[PDB]
């Protein structure tokens, strides 16, 4: 099969959206849920068959050779390459990780195996990879997006792991905790495991949003000796991705604009103007036929003049000939005498 | 930054001229294959080098270049020492398939050797000029006479294809 | 009104000054107690005197911590650019 056939993006769109939907769903799953529920039974079903016919697919797919140009279409080979790299964690991420949960005698190892769900976030990685290398779209701009998605991914796991980081501790003994120790407003956190899922996750994703902006108002805070040491990783590691966030849009702002190259134009121009003391009829003259100038794009010409080498040709003869033979002082020339 | 940057902004700028003309998808390609040309280390490269003494450099010229200058029949003068003398000094190119290099109006500066690819050998008539003059291929030599006897390079040459150039003072 | 505790305003003790009935409440205090709360939300100091407490509020919280923070970025970025030209 072909790196671009019709479908195959179809496919890879497809896959793209379940593996949003895993990458989100997998630390909810492990964080606020001891043992899925019977009613989202299908659910982590239809997905692993997804991912397992994804899996089938993708060893059927021609690769693109890296040092060399060319897109090998060896089945040996396009075996080896997928068996490789991403197909061992792929499988064992497809095994049904809530019924060996439910059937291995309610062990905690075999549920904190579920974190290899969390290498599909690979799909959105490679898809801004390729809008990166397309064109319609800036690079730098990407890079900032891709930097805010995955501070919010890193912010919603955060969140899922601080609720977890509660339920270690042993029920009746709850009032040492993050959440079962808040009193916001009137509401009391008493039995935290008896609330709808929506209000505890609210709460711990409110805490962990109000962190990675440095906000922290304080009404949530840490309060045992487990939930300290998560706090201070998980802001260590916020503080340089916020610090990178800064530094790629200063970057893509100190790239420049239109407005400002003109301006600083028009800032020589005065200066100069200014300085010889010329009348102020020829400083109108000089504004409006610079901002024309700026306003026509007549930058581009230089731009163009740094380095084409004679590629130029064509690009003047589709340009140029159709306001050129029409002149009445070339009729009947000839052609190359037209071109040079 | 890096050089995959000044890439990426450049042919940005050039998408955004062509588009906004609505230029073709032929030259496009014309200008991309140009504009990846120029970021790629090949130039910058040999640029760069410079500094490096000279001596330090004999060496790398003495054992990338040797085999090329060694190969072309016209220099037989059977003294590897005069060969080694020659590699001493010698500076590499690139031009892209559609390049002018020489022409009558530019007297000789540099002996331009060629190496793999083919490079258009034309002279100038007085209709449409003239075509088809030679063919330039590797092992050869291209303007010479001009310094062997008097100067000005003859036979204006546009590069056809893709060719790893030397030049020697 | 009856459940006018588990509200950002109505559960606020400033001082001596508790926002019981925060509807007959002159509506310069309310307004400049809701300034103040956004403001020192937009500048990231974050006293927590005044914070959200209900459901519908942490998620306008939320959204609006997250828009912030870009902006302030933004603002952070062009300051930067313009000083290192
Ligand atoms: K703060």
């Amino acid at each position: 099969i072909h790196p671009k056939n019709r479908w195959y993006k179809a496919w890879e769109m497809f896959i793209l959206v379940w593996a949003i939907y895993s990458s989100l769903f997998t630390p909810m799953e492990f964080g606020f849920f001891r043992g899925l529920p019977e009613r989202l039974f299908v659910l982590d079903i239809v997905g692993q068959i997804a991912f397992l016919v994804d899996i089938v697919l993708q060893f059927f797919v021609a690769y693109r050779d890296t040092q060399t140009y060319r897109t090998v279409y060896k089945p040996t080979r396009i075996a080896f390459r997928y068996l490789k790299s991403h197909f061992l964690m792929d499988f064992i991420g497809c095994f049904p990780w809530d019924l060996i949960y439910k059937a291995s005698g309610k062990h905690e190892l075999v549920r904190y195996l579920l974190w290899i769900r969390l290498f599909r976030v690979r799909k959105v990685v490679e898809f801004f990879q390729r809008l990166e290398k397309d064109t319609r779209i800036n690079y730098l701009f990407t890079r900032i997006l891709k930097l805010l998605f995955v501070e919010v991914y890193c912010t919603h796991t955060a969140a899922c792991i601080f609720y977890y980081l509660a339920t270690t501790l042993p029920p009746e003994n709850e009032g040492y905790t993050w959440i079962g120790s808040l009193k916001l407003g009137d509401y009391s956190y008493e039995n935290f495991r008896e609330i709808d899922l929506w209000k505890r996750y609210t709460t711990a994703l409110y805490f962990a949003i109000v962190t990675m902006a440095t906000v922290g108002y304080g009404d949530i805070h840490a309060v045992n000796l487990r939930e300290m040491i998560f706090v201070m990783i998980y802001v260590s590691f916020d503080m340089v991705l916020g610090a990178y966030l800064i530094g790629n849009i200063t970057a893509l702002i100190v790239k420049g604009s239109n407005t400002e190259r003109f301006r600083d134009k028009m800032n020589d121009l005065i200066s100069f103007m200014n300085r010889k003391k010329l009348g102020r009829d020829l400083r109108s003259q000089i504004t409006g036929h610079v901002r024309l100038q700026y306003d026509s794009h007549y930058t581009d010409t230089v731009m163009l003049q740094d380095i084409p080498a004679s590629i130029r040709a064509k690009i003047a003869q589709l340009l140029y000939l159709p306001y050129i033979k029409k002149v009445p002082l070339f009729k009947g020339c000839s052609t190359e005498f037209i071109n040079q | 930054g890096s050089n995959t940057e000044r890439f990426r902004d450049k042919m940005n700028d050039l998408i955004s001229f062509m588009n906004r003309k609505k230029l073709g998808r032929d030259l496009r390609s014309q200008i991309t294959g140009h504009v990846r040309l120029q970021y790629d280390s090949h130039y910058t490269d040999t640029v760069m080098l410079q500094d490096i003494p000279a001596s330090i450099r004999a060496k790398i010229a003495q054992l990338l270049y040797l085999p090329y200058i060694k190969k072309v029949p016209l220099f037989k003068g059977c003294s590897t020492e005069f060969i080694n003398q020659i590699v001493i000094r010698l500076h590499e190119e690139y031009f892209l398939p559609g390049e002018v290099i020489t022409e009558q109006g530019n007297v000789v500066d540099h002996l331009y050797f060629v190496c793999e690819g083919l490079l258009e050998a034309l002279v100038t008539k007085t209709d449409g000029s003239e075509e088809s003059v030679t063919l330039l291929g590797p092992h050869t030599s291209f303007g010479d006479i001009s310094i062997i006897c008097n100067i000005s390079q003859p036979f204006t040459v546009r590069v056809c294809e893709l060719c790893h150039l030397l030049r020697l003072d």
